């Protein structure tokens, strides 16, 4: 799963 | 001194993203907070396809057909989105090339306008005589 | 005798997929491997316009597609395409923007074995519908 | 001498596969598997359709040619049995004939088979069929 947030 | 080495040539390249937090009136879900641009352009916006065939550009999974290939310039694409994540970028050259896909990265930025851009070259080492001549043709 | 009751409004809806086996001749792009032409559809009854209160409709194919996510934003809401295999097909529903609705989801299994059918034909329930949605789902097209 | 002995009927046949180095990166080969007659003359007088399974990593293996020329043209890399499934036109009520080639794609390399199909106990409406040329 790759990862996605209002920031990385 | 004189000697014989591996022949390599460079072409300078500009990539990676702008994005800008929308207004009132949005374009698009609801959910979306941002608009964001990634590219891969060459310097003072000079044409780059005479070498580079097609940029392939892949989004995070949460997008619909996150495989999206730019055929031709601009090598660019416009999306909204709510959150920052890693685009995969595959640039593909020309058949005269007979070269492998180049594969890299751009973690896409939204938060501190916000732009995060290279001015970085892409070096082509062993080219063929073909491939050389369209470098060369500037 | 008499109550008040949560408002409720239906609109009949048909949906489901055509398919056949396809002859000597394919169209053009097709992988060899493909055997059936098949048409995967959301209409109206009678073939009836349902744009009024349907934008658009997205169906979302295996990802053995190219670029599975196929969206019709204009009537007929329909697709037509070739393939080999049965799959499950997610289709979403987009209303109007006057309906201020949740998109619609849910899915359809391709049928291509025993020209073959698998079509439904249900209805859409509106529950607590806005005035002016109400307003345009009773207009009758 | 004279005895009666069961009815017997042979047709020529020849299959197999042609290959040629160079769509996947990693196939490195065009080839291409087959049935057909002699100086290629038409067999679809006495063949329907020629039905070739190929190896499970290509979609949809089963590969159905319901018309003649009975062949298919395919890209890999690897060797692999190809499973043949004769199936005869409807005249002849007959079951389909099973068999099986080794593609070959290294040393155009070719794999070719000039054999026979042998019809035993044929009915007679087939038999007109087989005798028509
Ligand atoms: N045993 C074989 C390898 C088996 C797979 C090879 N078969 C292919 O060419 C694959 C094609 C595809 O991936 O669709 C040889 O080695």
């Amino acid at each position: 799963i790759m990862p996605k947030d209002i920031q990385l | 001194g004189a000697r014989i080495k591996t022949l390599s040539v460079s072409r300078p390249i500009i990539y990676g993203n702008t994005a800008k937090k929308m207004g009132s009136v949005k374009p698009a879900p609801a959910e979306h907070t941002h608009l964001w641009t990634i590219f891969v352009r060459g310097p003072q916006n000079e044409d780059i396809s005479y070498f580079i065939k097609k940029v392939v550009f892949k989004l995070h999974d949460t997008y619909p057909n996150p495989v999206r290939s730019i055929e031709a310039p601009p090598f660019e694409l416009t999306e909204t989105g709510w959150g920052e994540f890693d685009i995969n970028i595959k640039v593909y050259f020309v058949e005269e090339a007979n070269e492998k896909v180049l594969n890299f990265y751009h973690r896409l930025r939204l938060h501190p306008e916000v732009s995060s851009v290279y001015f970085d070259e892409i070096v082509f080492n062993e080219p063929n005589e073909e491939f050389f001549k369209i470098l060369m043709s500037r």
